[PDB]
């Protein structure tokens, strides 16, 4: 941000861009290095009632695998066939 | 006599520490922070430390990462081909003493089992700035050398 | 012309460092002849400067003292010479210097900062801090086989 | 509370010192034995006993969430003071 | 582990605002350079069928025209809530894979922009102290929180 | 007792592969000593080859013998192709290992190990 | 429920149906089929079925598992066949994943799947190196990760963590040498398991 | 959604063909590359003047370890060994006994700084803010042994750096 | 009140990402005309 | 035994051999092998050095962490000697020089310095003392080097009567000034291998019968110097230096049948034929033995 106007013009012309609008060095636009203290929120289990752990216990809802066949009609695929991707409307071609 | 030997020592020390050409053994992640030390923010070249030197033109080996048993012979071979004076900088926990992999069956527990080490840079990885501090510490070690004074007193 | 204003900016740095000798002193000690605002000085002689028109990272710097703890540091400066209260400011861990936000005082905090002591007689040497675990039986001091 | 053994080696706050015949003290020759001189047992003893009006007091070590887990100390015994198991501060019911 | 510090998102926005120009400068050096194209065009051609059988993934697949990206087909976290395009090569060579990576950087900035705008409030780890340790203030006040902290860290 | 074989269907078939491996190793030692510039003699190298083969002479399972041959051929390939370095070849000789005590009294004096 | 991973019954049903489908078509080899509560389909097969089963899943029009995501082994010493060989496959056509598992011991070869997936080449070398499972008809089976001349298969549960030998440079012989491992600080074994059952749903019958 | 990086057809009219001929013979795109590096020559460099200038860090930075005290001077550590248990590198070794006044305190507290991965788990695990990773990163040594910290070294670090350590904890403890 | 890092009310401004390689220079015809013109003057 | 020096381990790098050795002259040809063997089994080695620390770097990998300790010392400064030995259980003197310098003559290196080390070690209470002399040490020698060895050998015996004195022939090895000396170019020689000498020194520390004795370390074969030099040239594939050194090289190796040798320490002498290639390979029909 200290370059003379002539040097600013010279490097803008050489690069073909307006470099001064997007300098790769940081100045005053960066956030202060001292901030006010946070006050973070608490999660959904932070309740004084209607909050028994056995109703929100993910680990204990896990089950052993379902055995569908053990060595002790239409054809199917493992899932429906994948749908064709659509060409980008933002910019289909580079 | 004393004055000439001292001044000559200062001269050769200044030349050697002002022109430290490293061979970097970029073994693992510590090699990334070494690249950042060469990158513009720190620009190790501005200290006379060229970016990449050939092993036969090198004055300091930087061991930047985990030294495995499979790799250990090759690292020693490069060290032995270095022309003197030669120094070794151990970078990061892995090279310092095995680090996170200290108890592995395949890892050398510190590169100082293979080569003599001049400077140990701690961290996993050390920051590029920490490594630069270490390189400057090596420069100060070289500034303390008194090879000619000891030669004169033999 | 602009090149004229640049040249006078260079000259001002000579007088900004108290003449030619001070200008050359900072040029050879620190390879930098910028003039900044003096933020403060610590008990060891290090001086701290700021210039917020410089890009982030160059806006704060320290000119190390020429002598610390009995060591000549005119040429041999070290990053570990910055005491902790200024360490936070110089690394942009905070915005305000210890001259404006002094640290909390404790009786056990070192009054005298020490730089890296590796390679000196003051270097740290590790040792086991625990006492002997097994006590050997000591035979009697009189003959009696 | 640092004291030196007959051979001159400083004794640590854990009581460690190499005895007269131990070779291992050769490691300090030309260097130094690092010893911290602020013995915590001595420093905590200097703290005055705190006089309180209740049978039970609580201590979190000071600084709220910057201290230690909050514990409650019973002060019924009159022979001795109540001591915090985390920080060593002492309390007495007046 | 921790929530973002105040002010971080602003600085990420400042960085993202300028980054595409930096990609442009990189592209001005390489994309149309005839020497760069000589080194990468028609180099290491891999067919779509060979890429799949050899277990390739990522740009090694898409460079050869395969329309596959796990963020799109098997999404995780909130990738289903952000918009972006998958770059696809046509020749399956080094030059196309270089172009895909450069374009992927641009789409990363596109995703980053949406993340900054759509960042919601709330907690940053699961509110289940049998899995995620409690907040330090709770660990120092509540018996259950201290027990769970003790056990999760041992 | 009915198992899938590796290469050999019986010990006679397996013992053929052992002999073929032994010949390959026997003829490779002279080139190994030269290529790796080893300081051991060719006789030492062959004496080492024979010692390695002899400690496995008690095997009577053809599948185990097959794996030993499989592993022995990998070791030979590493050597002939100079994938090994000098350190790897000389590791067979334990030059820096001091001789451990074998008799009861010697073991008793130095430590607790059996 | 904010903290609980949601179920996906539609995918569970689809994967279960395809699992029966595979079991009906290759009864010669399929021993067990199961779908996990997080919807991952596993086919357990006799080791003879490796090539037929993988070929079917790669080539059949209702499978098209064209990509071998991973191939690995697991060591379970308590089993007569201690090594479990795991193939993880991906079908881009049907946007689906399947896992095929077989077993082997220390002396029984497994047929190399390189003919089906060229990707298997290095994965099988890694399994041989780390576990000692021999793959038959591999184009080039040899160690891939361990040092040259390394003895043993480190990923077996009974191979010690720090191994048996360690390396250092020896000045007398002017080379790196290998010697029995001595550790200045032994690795400290921790006994962490709680003596209280955590998951009743997985309780084994007594 | 997808896009093609490299699927375009060059225009085969005479003007376009002659444009590509001019680029081939007059090296136009190569000259355009020279303009970029020329424009960087006249940009201010990004280099900082280390060690007189330092890279910015934050209060969360994980550097050299230290053992902290209460304001009275009593040690915070009560030898619970949670840090030792969580340490992913097993870099911590602790022994403890009752102190002469009955306090639960350590007789050994070692960190092998060459095993440590500087992960910060120890300071997360600690219930009394005793062990912390401080802000110092400029502590390289000339020998391996100097990086094997015992309790005296770590207490000395705490006394040396407590002024900065406390302020950094003050800035970040509400995120913890 | 809860205070955590959030985007500004209304969100941040637009962020560019698309390739931007601006067209510069003359046409092939004009470039060749300048080059041949220089040669003719040099020859003369 | 003090508890710190009770042996533990399996004789490896991390073991505790129970030896605390101060090795003077550890930065030379012989010292690097002696330090290596001491550090192999986990001994504490104190290395007093006169040279730059850069010149001691090759000794650092020779021991586990903390097992090699370096100290500054001066041959003429008895305080520096006392600092180095006062914690040791054995002192090994390998100080020597094949020439004389402006500051040190053979009398300094081989008489005054060994006597000073032996005397301070005796004062400090060191239990063991190993002094290297020479097979051909002789008051009636043309070599001032060998004359000084005889005078110094006598002084050490008087000062430290329990000293173990070792008298090696010329030592061949990778860094020797013997085979290398010929390759860089009437008398019978019995050269001994460097590793044999090192093993003898290490075993003299352990063997309690070695105290007070004088040993002669010689190789298994005697050669004519002409036969040796011819063999050296053949092994080096080559077409077949002070004046004091010449006298030494031309001194017939003494035959001292009354002194114990390597076999009395459990060491088998290595033939020159086995190890000659090792020394001479870098300069690129066995010699007739008596
Ligand atoms: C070609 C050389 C032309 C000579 C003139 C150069 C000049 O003065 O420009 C600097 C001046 C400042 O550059 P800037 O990047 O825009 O501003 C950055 C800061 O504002 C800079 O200002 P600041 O605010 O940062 O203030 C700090 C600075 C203020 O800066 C200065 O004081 C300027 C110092 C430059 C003096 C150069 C003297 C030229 C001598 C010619 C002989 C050398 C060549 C052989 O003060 C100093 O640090 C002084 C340190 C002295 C450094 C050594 C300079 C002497 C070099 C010659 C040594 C001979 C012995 O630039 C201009 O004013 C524009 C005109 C300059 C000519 C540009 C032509 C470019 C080439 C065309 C393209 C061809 C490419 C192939
Ligand atoms: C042919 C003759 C070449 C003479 C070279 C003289 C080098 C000048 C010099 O030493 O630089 C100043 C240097 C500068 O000191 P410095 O190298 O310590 O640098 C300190 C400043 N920072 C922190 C930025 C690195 O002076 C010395 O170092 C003292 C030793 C003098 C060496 C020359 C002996 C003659
Ligand atoms: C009226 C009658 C008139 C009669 C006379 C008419 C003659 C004039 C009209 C014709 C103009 C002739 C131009 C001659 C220049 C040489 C052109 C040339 O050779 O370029 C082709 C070469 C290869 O091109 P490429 O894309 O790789 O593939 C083509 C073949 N497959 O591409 C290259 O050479 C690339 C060069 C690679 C080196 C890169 C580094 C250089 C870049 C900076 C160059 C700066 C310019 C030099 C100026 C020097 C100043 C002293
Ligand atoms: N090598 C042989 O053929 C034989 C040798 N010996 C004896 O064995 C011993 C060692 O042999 P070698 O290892 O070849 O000797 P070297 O010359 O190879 O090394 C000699 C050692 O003595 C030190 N030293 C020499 N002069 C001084 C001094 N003035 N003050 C302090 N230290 C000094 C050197 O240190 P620096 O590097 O600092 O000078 C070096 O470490 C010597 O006593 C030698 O005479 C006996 C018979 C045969
Ligand atoms: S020390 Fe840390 S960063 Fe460096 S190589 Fe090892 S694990 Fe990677
Ligand atoms: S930072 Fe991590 S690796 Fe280092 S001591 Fe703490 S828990 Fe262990
Ligand atoms: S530092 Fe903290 S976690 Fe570690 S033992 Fe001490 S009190 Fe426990
Ligand atoms: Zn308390």
């Amino acid at each position: 941000a200290s370059a003379t106007r002539f040097i600013q013009w010279l490097r803008n012309w050489a690069s073909g861009r307006d470099l001064q609008a997007k300098l790769q060095l940081r100045y005053q636009e960066i956030s202060k290095r001292t901030q006010p203290p946070p006050k973070l929120p608490v999660g959904p289990s932070h309740k004084l009632s209607n909050n028994y752990y056995c109703t929100r216990d993910g680990r204990r809802e896990a089950m052993p695998p379902s055995i569908v066949m053990s060595s002790q009609k239409k054809a199917v695929s493992p899932a429906p066939p994948i749908k064709r991707w659509e060409l980008s409307q933002d910019e289909p071609y580079l | 006599g004393e004055y000439v030997v001292a001044k000559l020592d200062d001269l050769i020390n200044w030349a050697r520490r002002s022109s430290l050409w490293p061979m970097t053994f970029g073994l693992a992640c510590c090699a990334v922070e070494m690249m950042h030390m060469a990158a513009p923010r720190y620009d190790m070249d501005r200290f006379g430390v060229v970016f990449r030197a050939s092993p036969r033109q090198s004055d300091v080996m930087i061991v930047a990462g985990t030294l495995t048993n499979k790799m250990a012979p090759a690292l020693r071979k490069v060290y032995d081909q270095m022309p003197e004076p030669r120094y070794v900088v151990s970078m990061g926990s892995c090279a310092n003493g095995g680090g996170y992999y200290h108890y592995s069956y395949s890892v050398v527990r510190g590169c100082d089992r293979i080569v003599p080490v001049d400077i140990y840079v701690p961290g996993c990885p050390p920051t590029a700035e920490a490594l630069l501090y270490g390189i400057l510490q090596l420069q100060k070690k070289i500034k303390r050398e008194k090879r000619l004074r000891i030669w004169y007193r033999r | 012309m602009e090149l004229l204003q640049v040249l006078k900016r260079g000259l001002q740095q000579v007088s900004g460092h108290g003449g030619l000798r001070g200008y050359l002193r900072v040029l050879f000690r620190a390879n930098d002849v910028r003039v900044g605002t003096l933020v403060g000085e610590d008990k060891y002689g290090n001086k701290y400067y700021e210039d917020n028109k410089q890009f982030f990272g160059r806006h704060r710097w320290v000119i190390y003292t020429t002598e610390m703890n009995g060591k000549n540091t005119f040429w041999d400066v070290d990053g570990s010479m910055v005491p902790p209260e200024w360490h936070r400011w110089l690394h942009c861990m905070t915005d305000d210097p210890p001259t404006v936000k002094p640290p909390t005082a404790r009786k056990f905090i070192w009054t005298n900062h020490k730089f890296n002591l590796s390679g000196t007689p003051q270097q740290y040497v590790p040792y086991s801090t625990t006492r002997k675990k097994i006590q050997e039986w000591v035979p009697p001091s009189t003959p009696y086989k | 509370g640092v004291r030196t053994s007959p051979t001159g080696e400083k004794v640590t706050h854990t009581g460690q010192v190499y005895d007269d015949g131990d070779y291992r003290k050769v490691r300090f020759v030309g260097r130094q034995k690092e010893v911290n001189e602020n013995f915590a047992i001595d420093l905590i003893a200097e703290q005055p006993v705190s006089q309180v009006g209740s049978r039970v007091i609580s201590c979190d070590g000071g600084g709220g969430a910057l201290g230690h887990p909050r514990v409650y100390i019973n002060l019924d015994k009159e022979t001795k003071t109540g001591t915090c198991g985390y920080c060593g501060l002492q309390f007495r019911q007046q | 582990h921790q929530d973002l510090p105040l002010g971080l998102m602003d600085d990420i926005y400042e960085f993202s605002k300028n980054f595409s120009l930096r990609i442009d400068e990189l592209e001005e050096m390489l994309t149309n350079n005839r020497i760069w194209r000589n080194r990468t065009v028609d180099i290491g051609i891999v067919t779509a069928e060979d890429a799949l059988n050899y277990g390739f993934s990522g740009v090694m697949l898409r460079g050869s025209g395969i329309q596959w990206d796990l963020r799109k087909t098997q999404p995780y976290d909130v990738y289903d809530q952000v918009e972006f395009d998958v770059p696809i090569g046509s020749r399956g060579d080094c030059y196309d894979r270089y172009l895909c990576r450069v374009e992927e950087m641009r789409q990363s900035i596109r995703i980053i922009s949406q993340c900054l705008n759509k960042m919601p409030p709330g907690e940053i780890k699961v509110d289940d102290a049998k899995v995620s340790p409690p907040k330090r203030a709770e660990m120092k006040t509540s018996m259950e929180s201290l027990i769970h902290h003790f056990k999760l860290y041992t | 007792t009915s198992v899938k074989p590796i290469f050999s269907r019986d010990m006679n078939e397996a013992k053929r592969r052992v002999r073929e491996l032994y010949r390959a190793w026997y003829r490779e030692v002279p080139n190994t000593v030269h290529l790796f510039q080893l300081d051991i003699s060719v006789k030492q190298g062959r004496d080492k080859v024979r010692e390695m083969f002899k400690k496995n002479a008690h095997i009577t399972d053809p599948r185990v013998v097959d794996l030993l041959v499989i592993k022995g051929k990998m070791e030979l390939e590493e050597t002939i192709k100079v994938w090994k370095q000098r350190t790897h070849v000389m590791r067979f000789f334990h030059e820096t290992e001091a001789p451990r005590p074998k008799d009861f009294l010697s073991k008793f004096y130095v430590g607790h190990d059996p | 429920r904010p903290t609980v991973r949601p179920r996906n019954d539609v995918a569970h049903k689809q994967l279960s149906a395809f699992g029966e489908y595979v079991a009906e078509i290759l009864p010669k080899y399929v021993q067990q089929v199961q779908v996990s509560c997080f919807n991952e389909l596993e086919i357990c097969i006799h080791p003879d079925g490796v090539i037929p089963v993988l070929t079917f899943l790669r080539d059949h029009s209702n499978a098209q598992f064209k990509s071998l995501a991973d191939l690995t082994a697991v060591d379970i010493p308590t089993r007569q066949n201690r090594f479990e060989i795991v193939y993880n496959l991906l079908s881009l056509r049907f946007n689906s994943r399947i896992r095929v598992k077989t077993y082997t011991d220390e002396l029984t070869p497994i047929e190399s799947s390189v003919p089906v997936y060229k990707a298997a080449n290095w994965y099988e070398r890694e399994i041989w190196d780390m576990f000692g499972v021999f793959f038959a008809n591999h184009p080039d089976l040899r160690r891939i990760l361990t040092d040259y001349g390394f003895e043993g298969h480190p990923f077996r549960k009974d191979f010690p963590l720090s191994g048996y030998v360690e390396l250092r440079y020896d000045d007398e012989v002017k080379r790196v040498v290998a010697e029995p491992v001595e550790l200045a600080q032994e690795f400290r074994k921790f006994d962490l398991n709680s003596p209280w059952e955590a998951f009743p749903a997985y309780r084994q019958p007594p | 959604t997808y896009k093609y990086v490299n699927l375009r057809e060059p225009s085969m009219d005479m003007k376009s063909v002659t444009d590509r001929a001019a680029q081939t013979l007059l090296w136009t795109e190569l000259i355009r590359g020279l303009g970029m590096t020329l424009s960087y020559l006249f940009r201010e460099p990004a280099t900082i003047n280390y060690p007189f200038e330092k890279g910015p860090l934050s209060p969360r930075f994980r550097g050299e370890h230290a053992l902290r005290r209460y304001p009275s001077g009593e040690e915070r550590c009560i030898a619970c060994k949670l840090c030792e248990a969580v340490c992913p590198a097993q870099a911590i070794t602790i022994e403890a006994e009752p102190r002469a006044d009955g306090s639960r305190r350590t007789t050994r507290y070692d960190i092998d700084m060459t095993k440590c991965i500087y992960c910060g788990f120890c300071q997360e695990a600690c219930p009394v803010d005793a062990i912390v990773e401080g802000p110092n990163f400029e502590f390289s040594t000339e020998t391996h042994e100097e990086l094997l910290y015992n309790k005296e070294k770590l207490l000395n670090n705490g006394d040396k750096w407590e002024a900065e350590i406390a302020a950094n904890i003050q800035a970040d403890y509400l995120y913890r | 009140k809860v205070k955590q890092d959030m985007p500004p009310v209304g969100g941040y401004g637009p962020i560019d990402y698309k390739r931007n390689l601006p067209r510069r220079g003359l046409s092939g015809y004009s470039m060749f005309a300048v080059g041949i013109g220089a040669l003719l003057f040099g020859y003369w | 035994l003090h508890h710190a020096v009770i042996p533990h381990g399996k004789g490896g790098r991390s073991s505790v051999s129970g030896i605390v050795a101060t090795v003077f002259g550890a930065t030379g040809f012989l010292g690097r092998y002696v330090v290596n063997h001491l550090g192999r089994m986990g001994s504490q080695v104190i290395v007093p050095h006169r040279c730059e620390p850069y010149d001691t770097m090759h000794l650092r990998p020779m021991g586990d962490l903390g097992q090699i300790i370096f100290m500054d010392w001066n041959g003429r400064d008895k305080d520096s000697i006392r600092r180095a030995v006062e914690h040791s259980s054995v002192v090994i003197n390998l100080v020597g020089r094949e020439w004389e310098t402006q500051n040190f003559d053979f009398e300094d290196v081989f008489v005054k310095i060994p006597q000073a080390i032996a005397q301070v070690s005796k004062e400090a209470g060191v239990e063991k003392f190993i002094h290297i002399s020479h097979l051909n040490a002789d008051i009636k020698s043309s070599s001032k080097y060998l004359r000084s060895k005889a005078v110094g050998e006598k002084e050490v015996r008087e000062t430290f009567p329990e000293a173990t004195i070792i008298k090696p022939a010329e030592i061949f090895g990778r860094e020797d000034r013997f085979l290398n000396y010929f390759a860089n170019i009437k008398t019978v020689k019995q050269p001994v291998y460097i590793v044999d000498v090192t093993k003898g020194i290490i075993n003299a520390i352990k063997d309690p019968d070695a105290r007070g004795k004088t040993f002669a370390f010689v190789g298994p074969s005697r050669y004519l110097l002409f036969d040796l030099v011819q063999y050296v040239f053949a092994v080096a594939h080559r077409p077949f230096t002070t004046r004091d050194k010449v006298e030494r090289i031309h001194t017939t190796d003494k035959i001292l049948p009354h002194l114990p040798g390597l076999e009395d320490l459990g060491v088998e002498a290595t033939p020159l034929e086995l190890k000659a290639i090792e020394v001479l390979r870098r300069h690129r029909q066995p010699a007739k033995t008596i």
